[PDB]
RNA sequence: ACCAAACCGAUGCAAACUCCGAAUACCCAGAAGUGAGCAUGGGAGACACACGGCGGGUGCUAACGUCCGUCGUGAAAAGGGAAACAACCCAGACCGCCAGCUAAGGUCCCAAAGUUGUGGUUAAGUGGUAAACGAUGUGGGAAGGCUUAGACAGCUA
RNA sequence: UCCUAAAGAGUAACGGAGGAGUACGAAGGUGCGCUCAGACCGGUCGGAAAUCGGUCGCAGAGUAUAAAGGCAAAAGCGCG
RNA sequence: CUCAACGGAUAAAAGGUACUCCGGGGAUAACAGGCUGAUACCGCCCAAGAGUUCAUAUCGACGGCGGUGUUUGGCACCUC
RNA sequence: UUGACGAUCAUAGAGCGUUGGAACCACCUGAUCCCUUCCCGAACUCAGAAGUGAAACGACGCAUCGCCGAUGGUAGUGUGGGGUCUCCCCAUGUGAGAGUAGGUCAUCGUCAAGCU
């Protein structure tokens, strides 16, 4: 099935790898949230950035 | 004091001071001993005044082994020089000490005359040592 | 007594690793006198440089007695 | 000599500092001849009385793991360096057939009266101690006696003067050499 | 009574010492999803850098010292926090509103919001600057040592 | 050429250490052969150590020239 | 071909100025400030000893831990 | 029963001990004749067995040296945050080296040739 990402930090004062992990999973600014089909890939990116998300399902 | 005889250079850099100490932490010839509980670095000079305080407490026996050995230079610019014209001339010996290192040992004694002659030495040492036994 | 002089850094290694394809002129490795022996079906050039000879992709094993570093290439 | 043990199914790094902090516990694993080795936990207040204890080094202890009993004997110690006190202990299951090594304590029973020391003004000093064995584990050696009462200033002690009773072998003499135990010599 | 190779056993240490040996970083291949590579032309500006974190040289493991490697912020970024505080935390301003929920930081009065609940600890105004070192300050946790056969103190020879 | 240099390349300092401004007509090609230093014991005037014989070796030698990386198809040694 | 000042200004090149002059600079020095304390100056810890005996009435070798910014410095942030 | 050519490079090595002939193999006899020695039939080569398994070589045994080597713990380290901040600690991913229990007197392939 699927998975509900928010993303509840800035994007401003982070790495140049974190900043492309959340940008290949779809979020554009503080509190927007995506679905995302939950591979075996797409969650490889959310262990990167575990910390500015919030996988909340 | 104690240096090596020769020596295959003659500088060296300074690096840094990491670490616990696994080896060199364990009580080997004697029956007590004076380890080591804060990291630091011991100039020779110190040595020869820690060793001549527990040579006269004894004044009868005993063995003592000195467990560490300063092979490190550290170089001293002269005064009034400004900075930068290469590197300055090495004035002592140094020994790096890590917490754990056993520094001197004692057998043939009594306890209670040990344990008050290694705190002559430690008044010494610009470090904070500790107590120790043979297992 | 002054000492600077260093050297201007040759700009050794190894190329074309584990996977790749070649063709027959590739170098695969510069050297410093034989890290890596000619294996199967590369060169050895003049200051022991390898190189390939036909096309395919690059193997690096380990064999035989003194366990010596054999670059060869596999027709695969 | 008596310990009783847990199961302790958490491996790693975070999981075993956990431990000594918050618990009090100390790892442990017991491994041996006929079956596989099985990791452990136990107290920091109990393995304190036994290390406390003289020849609890060279005896066998009974471990209550579960409500599984075994004769175990000790043969490690990992300790720390700067505060010192005990980390994982590392133990070994007591098989009635398979010959065993352990370390042995030593004495030197009577150096009161030495004709080296009473005759000539005089010192012992002691360079080894801690003596290894090679047993069959039913009939253990818990200490060997050395008498340096007798014979002389000046002579140096060997492993081949001391005896090792009831059929026990020397690791030392099993291999070409033979290492001096004890001296007595003139003080400075 | 000299010393002292060499050899056996225990024992330490190297940027210019290795029987060994990671994490990461690099390459080439595979695919899923989300969102901008190469080549040829026109026009430039730059080539005095600054601090901070993590690895280092030099220095006195001194300087907001100085030369490098790498990521971030200033430069070229306002707003909120640190009493005032480019570069440290938070967050990146298209414009209007006498609308609502939050981040770091906070909730006695200056000063917007708890004189909130619970369990202990410190009496020094510690909090609200600091070193070897010293000491019947106190709270907790395992220890032992002796003791109604009379211990320790004390007054008794 | 080595170190600083962070296990790909690269990378500074009036930062630590050393070397070149050439030799060779065989010191090149090729075929054929062959192994070191040292240890030790025996041996005429050497004698701690020359040549010879022997056992042990297991690259600790050698490489035209600095150091680093190498070398049993020996890249080391001899002859046509 | 050695400006070997080794990407090499010309076939062919030394010095003075307190008699000096123009254009610039706190990208850069001497005075004072500033950060720093190796050096200083004031202490304090162990106590070998001498002080007839007696380490602490007075001193205290061998060595360690600090404070003040007072002078010899380090650096070059402000002002040419 | 052996002999050749490989595969794999020590868990395959070294040491000790035992053991094999008339098929193989090795030593062996003589150099007249090929051919060889900076001297020498030593090595190289030729005509050849008798004789022998001594040496050598193969097999069969021993873990005495060597060599491999667990599990657990420990060192270090990527990202996020801490603190008393020349050094460490917490969450999370990763995880040696050394040592211990123990292992190892190899395993195969192609032909000629010995039950075969």
């Amino acid at each position: 099935a699927t998975v509900k990402v928010t993303l509840v930090k800035s994007l401003n004062g982070r790495l140049a790898n974190h900043k492309a992990c959340v940008k290949g999973l779809g979020l554009r600014r503080i509190n927007h949230t995506v679905e995302v089909q939950d591979t075996p890939e797409n969650r490889g990116m959310i262990n990167k950035a575990y910390y500015l998300l919030r996988v909340e399902g | 004091m104690l240096q090596p005889k020769r020596t295959k250079f003659r500088k060296q850099m300074t690096g840094h001071n990491r670490g616990l100490a696994h080896r060199g932490s364990k009580v080997s010839f004697g029956e007590y001993a004076l380890k080591a509980t804060s990291r630091g670095r011991l100039t020779a000079r110190q040595i020869e005044s820690a060793r001549r305080a527990l040579t006269r407490h004894v004044k009868r026996g005993g063995k003592i082994w000195i467990r560490v050995f300063p092979d490190k230079p550290v170089t001293k610019k002269p005064l009034e020089v400004r900075m930068g014209k290469g590197k300055g001339g090495v004035e002592y010996w140094v020994a790096q000490i890590q917490p754990g290192k056993v520094l001197y040992e004692i057998e043939g004694v009594s306890e209670e005359l040990a344990r008050e002659a290694f705190a002559l030495a430690a008044a010494k040492l610009p470090l904070a040592t500790s107590f120790v036994k043979r297992t | 007594t002054r000492n600077g002089r260093d050297s201007e850094s040759k700009r050794l290694g190894v190329k074309l690793f584990g996977g790749q394809a070649v063709k027959a002129g590739n170098i695969l490795v510069r050297l410093r006198g034989t890290k890596f022996h000619a294996g199967y079906g590369v060169g050895l050039g003049k200051d022991h440089t390898l190189f390939a000879k036909v096309d395919g992709v690059v193997k690096f094993e380990t064999k035989g007695a003194f366990g010596r570093k054999y670059v060869s290439i596999v027709a695969a | 000599f008596i310990v009783n043990a847990q199961v302790r199914s958490d491996l790693g790094k975070g999981a075993s500092r956990r431990l000594r902090r918050n618990a009090g516990l100390v790892p442990a694993v017991v491994y041996g001849g006929d079956k596989e080795p099985q990791s452990v936990t136990l107290e920091l207040r109990e393995i304190a009385k036994l290390l406390e204890n003289e020849a609890a080094f060279s005896h066998v202890i009974a471990l209550n793991v579960g409500g599984v009993k075994e004769t175990v004997l000790i043969k490690a110690l990992q300790r720390h360096p700067a505060k010192g006190f005990v980390m994982h202990a590392d133990f070994l299951r007591v098989v009635a057939d398979h010959k065993l090594t352990a370390h042995v304590p030593l004495h030197f029973i009577n150096e009161e009266v030495a004709v080296g020391v009473k005759q000539a003004g005089g010192e012992i000093s002691h360079t080894i101690s801690e003596v290894e064995v090679s047993c069959l584990p039913k009939d253990l050696p818990e200490f060997i006696e050395v008498d340096m009462a007798k014979v002389e200033l000046g002579q140096i002690v060997h492993l081949s003067d001391l005896k090792a009773p009831k059929g026990v072998e020397l690791v030392q003499l099993a291999h070409g050499n033979d290492l001096a135990v004890a001296n007595i010599h003139a003080s400075r």
